[PDB]
């Protein structure tokens, strides 16, 4: 079967930092768009 | 895929190549699409010239009444046989000039009566009329202009090639040779007349725009290179085939109809007839051919009409 | 709303290691991908004169008028 | 029928080799080797290692240069648009200079990368030989790879810049693309009189076709006798045993002469070398030397001569 | 004036010439490499006396090969050891006529059965092991599962019987692929096949044998040692699968049509 | 109403993992072929011009129209 | 066989499932937006 | 959290390999400064040719020993 | 059995695989009908 060797609670801990990052990166994302809009609006 | 059988013609010695090939359903989009005009009655002879009757006749004074009036009834079935007669008048003044038609139909039938009779050695005793181009429209089909190339950054200038290239038979080739050759007049030989190292400074980039050329001549006529060289030897004139002749006197007159007549006329259009550049529609080998060995396969309409 | 609940044991079955090294990859290749796709259109931000035209202020600055005259 | 040899039925696996012992004083091998079914199902599974010294990071360094350049010309003259990239990407290219220009180095959007980029796949093709060298040489074995890759390396320098520079014109280069390159060859062939003309392209092509043939016979010959250990040829060379025997009865009965487990080695590198040794022989020739190679054939004696039956009239005479 | 001459000698002729001279004579080294091995030849003359006579163009001087772990040197051109006891008889009376095994054909070592004399020394690795071993003795082998293992199935003989059963696996250290599958035959003597003459089919779990027939294991020969195998035994083993071929059925030299 | 009640029983003879990976990898692939198949067509959206053109906003400013026209002389 | 016994795979389709469903109702609101700036047909 | 989301990040190079990163880090920087640089020197804000603050080959052009020797 | 399935395993199997195929079925005569209503092509 396969497996990763991670317990259950490495991947709790994994999870967390993993979620974390990438709701940070998405607001990045988020506020670049919105500079983009009010300097040039594409739609 | 064009799946078999074909239609082969033999043009030469056995076992050299040099032979046509048709397939019978794309030669039928060409025969569906010729259709010659129907017949006018001949004028009734004799009787007052135009000079004495009309006002403002240039071109054409030395016709009777009758067969003038035939001539313009042809005009209009052949240019313009939608919009009528007041296509290129107004309404019945028939003697003004407030029409930009007028001025580039008159110019037009001056530059079919100089090929008719002075460039008989390419269109032999067929000779042309309007139909031979306009085909019942008043623009024609097939035209060109000088081509910008594709868009690319504002510091880069255009080499003329390695893009599509929808004109030049879909190759890389050079895509616009009909500025040099065509309204210009470059010389189109490239190879030497001895076999070691002599004058000859010409390139292999030259040799390209010839190749590009070459391409369209086939294509506007439904041929190979066979149908006019060896290509085991693309420059000797003894062993090539008698229609590698008339083509040489074509690319002449390309030039006149182009350097005479047509390029003037980019003072009387509108902007509507321009292209990018700003120059005019201009006329290629495809222009009248359209994909035949002879326009119309050469049928002779023009000897009917004393006005051409 | 507790549909969602054993989402952490993802990282039992699927690699860590070669999801993370498998996101950064695509994501660099996506920003390259896309500042191409939008530069190439009506929006390029580079060419486009704005706020002004540099090789155009080049041509017309004092000194390079006055020497393209004395050569012509 | 019985088995053919052209698959792998039943594969086994070891831990991975890591290779001979180099001298002292090397760097060690990069990589961890991994192992493929599909490569195994036809040949040897394992990938990497790698070794990366000095000859081989120049090398590297100088060709993905080379491969920025022409990439992103070929890009720009899209318009920097990659969709159109993948639409027409066997029509692009980067364009060698104006003839005009001669041997000067001109702008840069004019034939100036195109000569960038020339430089660097050079340099690049040199550090790599070094490198093939250097491999062979320091695992103790003769270095036969290294003089047929010489070979290769002057046939790619004459075509590219040495015939540009007799000629006086960078112009005469190939340039860097798919059908650009197609349309060079035909246009150079088309310029100076019919390359069938040629008598060293018919020389190589004459070793073309004659690889391909000795390459057929050989590989046939040991898949043929690999029932009685033919394919290892190092041992069937050092203590000849009934597969080798084999072998040269077959072609012996067959033609009449044969060669050994090792002479026909010596025949396959030949046929491979005098292809391209009469490659830079042709393009060397051309446009230095001859200007028509029909009418130098002519010339000697060498092109048929069709019958005629009419005339033609040359419109420049008349 | 399209094809005037200036001058008939040019450079284009004389470097032609010289590449002429060039090949013309890598035929002639080659050629000279092609007879180290079988050479002299034996020419028999007009009332059967043979002698020996090096052909055109003639043999090269000896040449040494110095083999790895004091595995002695070779010279070629060089002698030739003996050959062992084929006995035939021709068929027609003249020098070009062919020959007919004597005795039983599958145990003669003629035609297709013929086989070479080599050292009664195991090939070696690198650092100096047997390079072809059983599975037992290299013990970091596998079998990749994706793939049927051979090791139980049976051995059918080209004519529907059962030939013995396979046992074990023979695989190259220097090389990882198998060479040898060893099997015990009907009168329980251990006896390899090789590799490149079995068929084997997983869900059948048979490996068919076309060359010789069921009865025919029990000949074949066999090994010394069986943690290794040395270049004469190979040569032996695959010698006797391969008369087989033309002798197995009394039909199988008849001339198809 | 009662034919899927089996149907988790798939996971025991298909891998989860490499089915997991092979719907990831077909939809980015999908992705950006829907995309650029509609950047292809009339549907085009960064080219078409709307709300407004913005190289014809550059050629027409009054800076580039006076360094124009001081070229033209 | 994959070596889950037949609760592993109860868990796994149930997420499954779910996941797949909230990907597809996403897909349709892209889609209703689209609609009202853009319609195709 | 919120302010307690990122705690364990340090451990990350217990998953991903120091050096490999490294490499990788360094090289696509060099080529992505390559890649920009030349993505801007084929645009309007051209710095080589733009003949700001003087064109050179102008100049060179207009000596007056180059215009004495063109002269004859 | 050449696939290791007993019977049972296999009636089960194909129960799913009926119910499967008929509800695909089902989706693909939805979206002609659709199609047919927008844009007609016979
Ligand atoms: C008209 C278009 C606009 C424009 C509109 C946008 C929009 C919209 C976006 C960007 C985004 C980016 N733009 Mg921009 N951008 C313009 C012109 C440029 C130019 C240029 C030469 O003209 C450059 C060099 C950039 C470069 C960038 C990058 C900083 C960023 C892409 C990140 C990425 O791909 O990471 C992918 C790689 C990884 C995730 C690997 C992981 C590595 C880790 C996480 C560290 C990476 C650092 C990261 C690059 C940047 C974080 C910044 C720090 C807070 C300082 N833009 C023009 C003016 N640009 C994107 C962005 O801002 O992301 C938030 C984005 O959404
Ligand atoms: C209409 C066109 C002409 C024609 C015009 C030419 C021209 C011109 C030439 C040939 C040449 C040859 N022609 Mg021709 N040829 C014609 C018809 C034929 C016919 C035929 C059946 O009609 C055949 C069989 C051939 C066959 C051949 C070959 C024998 C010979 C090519 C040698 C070769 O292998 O180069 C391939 C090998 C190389 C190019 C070596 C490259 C090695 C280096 C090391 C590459 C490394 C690259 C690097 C790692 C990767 C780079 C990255 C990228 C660039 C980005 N020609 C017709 C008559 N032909 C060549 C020749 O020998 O002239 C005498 C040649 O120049
Ligand atoms: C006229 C056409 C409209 C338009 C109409 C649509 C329509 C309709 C759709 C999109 C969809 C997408 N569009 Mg859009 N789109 C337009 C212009 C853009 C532009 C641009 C440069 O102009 C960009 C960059 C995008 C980008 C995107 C992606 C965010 C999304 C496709 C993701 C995907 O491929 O997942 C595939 C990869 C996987 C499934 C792998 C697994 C990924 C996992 C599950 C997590 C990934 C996160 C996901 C990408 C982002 C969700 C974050 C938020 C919670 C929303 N569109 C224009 C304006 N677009 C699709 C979408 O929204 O899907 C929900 C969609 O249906
Ligand atoms: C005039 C023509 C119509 C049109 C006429 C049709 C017709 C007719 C058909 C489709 C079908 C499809 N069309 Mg459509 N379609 C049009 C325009 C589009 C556009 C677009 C960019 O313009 C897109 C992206 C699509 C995309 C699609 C896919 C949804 C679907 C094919 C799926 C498939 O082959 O799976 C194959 C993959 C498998 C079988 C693998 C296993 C699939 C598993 C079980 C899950 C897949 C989910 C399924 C695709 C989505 C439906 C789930 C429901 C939401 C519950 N069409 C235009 C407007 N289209 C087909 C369809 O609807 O199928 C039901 C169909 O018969
Ligand atoms: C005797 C003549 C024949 C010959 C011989 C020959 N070529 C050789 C050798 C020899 C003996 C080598 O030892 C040398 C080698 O190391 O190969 C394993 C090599 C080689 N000949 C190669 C290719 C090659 N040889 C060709 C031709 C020929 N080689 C002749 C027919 C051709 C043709 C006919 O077009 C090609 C494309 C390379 C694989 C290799 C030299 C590698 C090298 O120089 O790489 C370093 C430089 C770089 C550009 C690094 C950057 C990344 C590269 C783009 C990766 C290479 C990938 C590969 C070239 C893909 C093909 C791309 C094309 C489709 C554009
Ligand atoms: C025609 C005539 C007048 C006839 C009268 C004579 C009479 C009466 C009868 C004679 C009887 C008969 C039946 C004769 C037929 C033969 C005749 C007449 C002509 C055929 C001769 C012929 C076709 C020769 C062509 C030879 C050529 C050009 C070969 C091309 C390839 C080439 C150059 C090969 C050289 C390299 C060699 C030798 C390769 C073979 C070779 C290969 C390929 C291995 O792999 C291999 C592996 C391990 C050990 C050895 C070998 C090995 O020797
Ligand atoms: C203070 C300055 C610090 C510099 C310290 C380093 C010393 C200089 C380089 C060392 C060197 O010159 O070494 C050589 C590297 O050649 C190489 O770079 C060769 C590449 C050098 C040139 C790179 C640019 C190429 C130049 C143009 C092309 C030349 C073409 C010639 C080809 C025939 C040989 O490498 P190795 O034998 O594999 O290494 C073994 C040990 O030396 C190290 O483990
Ligand atoms: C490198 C690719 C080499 C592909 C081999 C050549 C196939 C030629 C077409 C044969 C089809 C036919 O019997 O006739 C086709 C005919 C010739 O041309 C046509 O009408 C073609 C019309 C369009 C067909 C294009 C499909 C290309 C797909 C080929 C494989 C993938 C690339
Ligand atoms: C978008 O892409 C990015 C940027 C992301 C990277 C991707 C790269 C890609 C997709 C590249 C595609 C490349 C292709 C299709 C390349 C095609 C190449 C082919 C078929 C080339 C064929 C022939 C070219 C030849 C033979 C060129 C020979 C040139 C030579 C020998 C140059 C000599 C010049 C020299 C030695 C320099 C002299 C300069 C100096 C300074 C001395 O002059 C005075
Ligand atoms: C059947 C309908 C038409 C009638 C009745 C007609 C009538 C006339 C008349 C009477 C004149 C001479 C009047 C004068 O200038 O004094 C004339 C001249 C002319 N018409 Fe028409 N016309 C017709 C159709 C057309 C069409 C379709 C064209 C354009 C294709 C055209 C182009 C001309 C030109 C160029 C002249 C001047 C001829 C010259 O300069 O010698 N006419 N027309
Ligand atoms: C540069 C492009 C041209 C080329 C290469 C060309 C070539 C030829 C050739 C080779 C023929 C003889 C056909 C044959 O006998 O098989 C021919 C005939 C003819 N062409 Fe063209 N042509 C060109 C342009 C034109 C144009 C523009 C027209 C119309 C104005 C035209 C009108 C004709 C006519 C009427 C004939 C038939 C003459 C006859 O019966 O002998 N051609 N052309
Ligand atoms: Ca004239
Ligand atoms: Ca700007
Ligand atoms: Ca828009
Ligand atoms: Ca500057
Ligand atoms: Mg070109």
């Amino acid at each position: 079967k396969s497996t990763t060797g991670l317990t259950e609670a490495e991947s709790k801990e994994f999870h967390g930092i993993f979620m974390a990052s990438m709701t940070l990166w998405f607001g990045l994302v988020v506020l670049a768009h919105i500079l983009s809009w009010l300097y040039r609006p594409w739609l | 895929c064009d799946f078999p059988p074909q239609d082969v013609v033999q043009t030469g010695y056995r076992g050299l190549g040099m032979q046509q090939n048709y397939n019978p359903k794309l030669l039928q989009k060409v025969i569906d699409a010729t259709q010659v005009p129907d017949a006018i009655p001949a004028a009734t002879p004799g009787g007052a010239l135009a000079k004495d009757v009309y006002k403002n006749v240039q071109v054409l004074g030395d016709l009777s009444v009758n067969e003038f009036n035939r001539t313009m009834v042809a005009l209009t079935t052949w240019v313009a046989p939608n919009e009528g007669c007041t296509y290129c008048h107004e309404g019945t003044n028939w003697e003004s000039d407030g029409v930009y038609t007028k001025i580039a139909s008159r110019r037009m039938l001056e530059m079919t009566r100089d090929t008719n009779s002075n460039w008989t050695g390419h269109v032999a005793d067929t000779g042309v009329t309007c139909y031979t181009c306009h085909r019942g429209k008043p623009v024609p089909e097939h035209v060109w202009t000088t081509d910008p190339g594709p868009d690319i950054p504002s510091v880069f200038p255009s080499n003329g090639q390695n893009t599509i290239g929808y004109n030049v038979a879909y190759t890389a080739l050079p895509f616009d040779p009909f500025t040099p050759f065509l309204l210009g007049e470059n010389e189109i030989r490239v190879s030497g007349n001895t076999d070691l190292r002599n004058t000859n400074r010409k390139s292999i980039k030259q040799a390209e725009w010839t190749f590009a050329l070459m391409t369209h001549f086939s294509e506007a006529l439904g041929v190979n290179c066979t149908y006019c060289h060896n290509s085991r030897a693309f420059m000797d004139w003894n062993q090539s085939t008698p229609k590698r002749v008339p083509a040489w006197h074509a690319i002449r007159n390309v030039r006149d109809i182009n350097i005479q007549y047509v390029e003037p006329l980019g003072e009387v259009l509108p902007a509507s007839r321009k292209g990018p550049l700003g120059d005019p529609f201009k006329v290629n080998c495809l222009t009248c051919h359209q994909g035949a060995y002879k326009p119309l396969f050469g049928v002779p309409m023009a000897k009917d009409y004393p006005a051409l | 709303a507790k549909s969602f609940d054993g989402m952490h044991k993802l990282w039992m079955i699927m690699n860590p290691v070669s999801t993370l090294w498998a996101i950064f990859i695509f994501q660099i290749f996506l920003g390259l991908l896309i500042h191409m796709v939008v530069l190439s259109s009506d929006l390029n931000w580079h060419d486009d004169q704005i706020p002004v035209g540099y090789q155009l202020q080049g041509e017309t600055l004092p000194v390079n008028l006055e020497m393209k005259a004395a050569l012509k | 029928p019985e088995y053919q040899n052209i698959f792998n039925k039943v594969q086994v696996r070891e831990p991975a080799y890591p290779g001979v012992e180099l001298p002292k004083g090397s760097l060690p091998r990069v990589g961890k080797p991994i192992f493929s079914y599909w490569l195994g199902k036809i040949g040897d599974a394992q990938i990497g290692p790698l070794y990366l010294g000095g000859w081989g990071i120049a090398s590297l360094i100088s060709g993905f240069i080379a491969l920025e350049v022409i990439g992103l010309n070929m890009l720009a003259s899209v318009g920097w648009d990659p969709r159109l990239f993948l639409k027409e990407f066997f029509w692009l290219g980067l364009e060698p200079p104006p003839p005009a220009y001669g041997l000067s180095i001109p702008p840069l959007a004019e034939g100036g990368w195109w000569l960038i980029a020339g430089l660097f796949l050079t340099m690049s093709l040199l550090l790599w030989w070094v490198r093939v060298y250097k491999r062979a040489k320091d695992l103790g074995m003769g270095t036969h790879l290294s003089w047929a890759f010489a070979v290769a390396i002057l046939f790619f320098l004459t075509l590219g810049f040495i015939r540009p520079v007799l000629m006086g014109s960078w112009g005469e280069a190939p340039p860097f693309g798919i059908f650009p390159h197609l349309d060079w060859t035909a246009a150079i062939s088309i310029r100076y009189g019919n390359f069938y003309y040629n008598p060293f392209h018919g020389l190589s092509i004459a070793f073309m076709y004659g690889s391909a043939v000795l390459f057929a016979m050989h590989g046939g010959t040991i898949l043929a006798v690999s029932r009685y250990g033919g394919d290892r040829e190092i041992d069937q060379i050092t203590d000849r045993g009934t597969a080798a025997e084999r072998a040269m009865l077959f072609w012996r009965w067959c033609m009449g002469f044969n060669a050994s487990m090792e002479s026909i080695h010596r025949w396959a590198w030949w046929f491979a070398v005098f292809c391209i040794i009469n490659s830079i022989l042709g393009i060397i020739l051309t446009g230095t030397v001859v200007d028509n190679w029909y009418l130098w054939a002519v010339k000697h004696g060498v092109a048929p001569s069709y019958p005629s039956e009419l005339t033609i009239d040359n419109p420049y005479l008349t | 004036e399209f094809g005037y001459i200036t001058q008939y000698f040019d450079l284009a002729q004389v470097t032609l010439w010289a590449f002429w001279l060039s090949l013309l004579s890598v035929i002639f080294f080659n050629r000279r490499e092609d007879k180290r091995e079988g050479y002299p030849q034996e020419a028999v003359q007009i009332f059967g006396k043979t002698i020996l006579t090096e052909g055109f163009p003639f043999m090269p001087a000896p040449k040494t090969f110095k083999l790895p772990h004091n595995g002695g040197d070779v010279v070629k051109p060089g002698p030739e050891r003996p050959q062992y006891d084929f006995k035939l008889e021709q068929v027609d009376r003249f020098a070009g006529a062919a020959y007919r095994p004597v005795g039983n054909p599958m145990l003669a070592g003629v035609g297709p059965g013929a086989y070479a004399v080599r050292a009664n020394k195991p090939d070696l690795t690198n650092a100096g092991d047997p390079r072809i071993v059983p599975m037992r003795v290299a013990k970091h082998f596998a079998v990749v599962d994706k793939d049927p293992d051979p090791r139980g199935m049976t051995v059918i003989g080209a004519d529907g019987q059962v030939g013995g059963k396979v046992t074990e696996i023979w695989v190259d250290r220097a090389e990882p692929q198998v060479r040898y599958l060893e099997l015990e035959a009907g009168n329980k003597k251990k006896v390899l096949v090789p590799i490149a003459l079995c068929v084997i089919k997983g869900q059948k779990r048979e490996v068919k044998v076309r060359s010789i027939n069921g009865i025919h294991f029990n000949d074949v020969p066999t090994l010394s040692n069986y943690d290794q195998i040395t270049l004469a035994e190979e040569d032996k083993v695959s010698a006797y699968y391969g008369a087989g071929t033309l002798y197995a059925t009394p039909n199988r030299a008849e001339s198809v049509l």
